[PDB]
């Protein structure tokens, strides 16, 4: 698992272009830590989990330690 | 498939 932190508020409802991803994208705010699991896939964004819950991630949103 | 939000305008 990798460490990822956030650069960005991200609120999916109003900031994803995806109508699913309010419940299939994590919530976070700048300075958030992310469990990162695996790698990027395909579409640009990871697997992880914040405050118990797990979600999808834009990798433009978020930086490796 | 499933798209990215777009990058913003500056980092902090």
């Amino acid at each position: 698992f990798r460490y990822f932190v956030a650069m960005f508020d991200y609120d999916p409802s109003t900031m994803s272009p995806n109508p699913d991803g309010c419940d299939e994208e994590l919530p976070f705010q700048e300075g958030d830590t992310i469990k990162v699991f695996g790698d990027k896939d395909a579409d640009g964004f990871y697997w992880g989990e914040l405050r118990g819950r797990r979600g999808y991630v834009p990798h433009n949103m978020v930086s490796e330690v | 498939g499933r798209r990215l939000p777009p990058t913003p305008s500056k980092p902090s």
